[PDB]
């Protein structure tokens, strides 16, 4: 059987830091499950055999790999622009 | 729980696609070995040995093809 | 209450024949294939 | 449904002449089922006399 | 039900093409062994035995060909 | 939906592994499916690599 | 629409390239199996079997050549 | 039956900012279609099984690699020329 | 434990399928060699020599068939 | 626990390397353990490599 | 236009797959088309890798 | 100490699954080459030489599938 | 101009090496088929049919050798 | 028989991480000097983990010291 | 100049493909040109690779 | 001292390069010696590569 | 309390034959196959 | 106390032959296969 969750929860924001913190929390929840569900796809060894679920597990690597690499370099440049201006 | 993969199910379809050929090879040997001079038994035994030969050959070549597909993809992981 | 019912339904669906011999005596016909040596043709009735 | 998932090809019938009988095998309804066939398979035949 | 492949079915077509010739050779043989000096019975048995020799020989070589057809293609899988 | 018509010819060979015409059609199918799977894997592969080259360039 | 590739179309071209080889093997065998002692049927059946033997062997060998050419190209993508 | 368009229109630039918008928008459409060209070449499965069409798709991949790699390094060396001048 | 492969056990079934054929060919020869002109002894020796000829040829050719089946599988290991 | 039922099926093939049914099941087993092990090697490798890339950026 | 005289010789063998002169001539065609296509595949390959090496050099 | 590895495990696993084939082919070469015409000895060694060929390729091709995987690990070292 | 390769030119040396051998086999068959009991026609046909067999076999094997020579250099391109 | 036994914060941290990086060096040194541990695949996998966590551990305390001392120079030059 | 006496023995065998002495010298010839050609291809390849490896180090 | 008990099996095959039992044991040696040599070279390499990265960081 | 009960229930399910010979004497029929040589056709009663 | 009981319980689970010849003399029947040459059909008694 399958099960989807229709209700998504939301909270009001008043300041600017919590808007930053929900991207911080939103990225931490994405990587903590997606590091694991592809390993659960790897540790279940019937999922590593069928070519259908092999090709989606092929591309799920690239979905995980390009995402974490984008938020690294954007933050590297983002903290790099604050570095140079205060050094002047 | 004894695990069974996808490669098990393709090879299991050869096992379930034929009903009792593992029995039929065994059954054809005992009737032939009791009296290896019956012409009715000789024509039946030529068919079953050759059927069991194509059975295992069809099993082994199919698994080799699906084996080479995954290894090209796993190499294409990194 | 919601997280209990969903996780108990998807653990019940994952959890979810004997041969036997019968002896029947016929009453109006022989058994087995017959051959009829009527010397015009070896006729068989299966 | 799983006992109604019996193969028709899993039916095995053998003759046995010295008691004029058939030995069949299967699950608990198809032995009863093909009983209905063989009870409608041997009727008492009729005689015809030529001259 | 005893399973039967296509190679079983080709050899069965020779078996059904004659009705009960395997029976008819033995029955013609049984009348011959009681009195092996009747020329009408000898000429009848010469015809049926020679018919039976070509029966099994034509059956067994044709099935061998269909074995070689399947084995050449299955070899070309991988 | 190609994997569907992959999965319909092996069972007829499972029921009959001696028909010469059927296994010929099956060989033309599964080897053609062999050409599709590595095609999808090799074509996504360059798109990861060239996308990784940009971040390797801009770092 | 059920898909058929180009390699299917190459193999389909063999199927339309010969007119009635699937019929000719079955009809010559059925007339031969009814009476397997006719020299007119023996010479006819030898002819029909050999055309089907070279047909399938040429079919199976043809798909293998176009496959390894393609496999050499797919490796040279990345 | 295929089609080509023959008119390459010209709108006047009022500044350099108006110039850069055409070179980006003229390239963003072109970089979207060719990647969508190679998938529909792939997603049509009758195109990838023929020997003659494979070298066509072989050519269109390698041009796509050489195109976007050539625009990346120039912009990299372009902004690299900016960093050195501002540092001086 | 005396090791026995699968091919050893099939060939042993032929040896047990006949009761004392290894003894009887040598023993029928010994009764024949004392007086090789008795028609009751000649027809008995004709039967045992032709049975022993067909016995070893069908046994030895059968192991050859099972040999080629395994080697096709063993080649498909790597 | 896949390696357990790998290490239990080779010995009957060791005792009987001529059973036609057993080595067919053994090849479907042994090639399947081959595809699993390098998959595990390749999947931890990317998780190390992308983890090495962050320290490569901040150094 | 090589594929034209590729696609013109199979049909006489399709209508008559037992003529000894044609399949010998057919084999002389098809191995050369086998030799031509990967040659084209190998020649585009050197032009991509050495062109990728230049941006690899200047990056 | 005479040291053993995991590849030495599986090779000697073949040597303990079999018992006497490294010497059972030696007693039949003494036997068959003594009188090189006996049918119970010709078929004796043909059941011995044949099983010697499957067992030595099985202990060999197991090594190659078990080497390159350990190559694939060390390939993933850097 | 219809293009002809080197493998065409090697086969052309076979084509020019025999003058009218494709004609000579057909004409020798036509004289034999009119009266297939003439020893002068039988002896002429055994020579001409067997020469065409060695003609094509030497022709077909030569293109195969030059093919594997060509595949090793093209593989050594990249 | 197998056995098992059971048993300023910066001044304990640098001394604590002193032998914490030393014993993982020595345990992979004799992992690789022992040849029994380098042949099994699943022992290679846990050493592959053991190599990789060695690189991430000592590199994390390297750069954070570098960034730790990278924060000190600018304030003192001010 | 080996290719000359390669190209000189096939034609006399073309006019007479049944002389036993000629094809024996031809087989000793024709198999030898096969051994010569791949020798030249494999030997330039290492000389390309070793010439490419030094610039591969300094790039 | 692993190379010692490698180098002690070459001589018995040198006197007899046709014994089936010796080359079976020798392949089990030499492939295992293949696994030993490159593993040790690659593992010292990481111990080499990471210490230079520190001085590259601190310079 | 919960971590003990779940762990000690999934370790009981993960925790969960001799042949023999019988001799039967018949009373109404022989054993083994018999043949009836009625010289028209070799009839067998299994 | 817990680490000793656990480790010494799993080490009794990992912890946890001579042939012989018998001669039996029969009393009511011969040994070995017998043949009954009743010259109508080769009957065998194992």
């Amino acid at each position: 059987g399958q099960a989807v969750n229709i209700r998504s929860m939301e909270t009001d924001i008043v300041s600017l830091d919590d808007r930053l913190l929900q991207a911080f929390s939103g990225s931490a929840i994405a990587t903590a499950v997606d590091k694991q569900t592809i390993t659960n796809r790897i540790e279940d060894p019937n999922l590593v055999t069928d070519p259908k679920e092999l090709a989606i597990s092929q591309e799920m690597i690239s979905d995980y790999n390009l995402y974490v690499s984008m938020v690294s370099t954007l933050t590297r440049k983002g903290v790099g622009a604050v570095e140079t201006l205060l050094r002047s | 729980t004894p695990w069974s993969g996808y490669l098990d199910d393709v090879s299991a379809k050869f096992d379930t696609g034929v009903d009792n050929l593992q029995t039929q090879v065994t059954e054809a040997l005992d009737k032939l070995a009791a009296k290896p001079s019956d012409p009715a038994l000789l024509a039946a035994y030529q068919s079953k040995l050759s059927e069991y030969n194509l059975y295992r050959n069809a099993q082994s070549n199919t698994v080799k093809v699906f084996k080479d597909i995954d290894a090209a993809i796993i190499q294409n992981f990194r | 209450y919601v997280d209990m019912v969903v996780n108990a339904a998807t653990m019940m669906d994952k959890q979810n024949g004997r041969q036997k011999i019968g002896v029947m005596r016929l009453n109006n016909t022989f058994v087995g294939d017959r051959t009829y040596n009527l010397r015009d043709q070896k006729m068989v009735i299966p | 449904a799983l006992k109604q998932n019996a193969a028709a090809g899993n039916i095995k019938i053998v003759a046995y002449p010295d008691t004029n009988s058939l030995l069949v095998k299967g699950t608990a309804e198809q032995v009863h089922f093909i009983e209905m066939l063989v009870k409608a398979l041997d009727v008492a035949k009729r005689h015809v006399e030529l001259s």
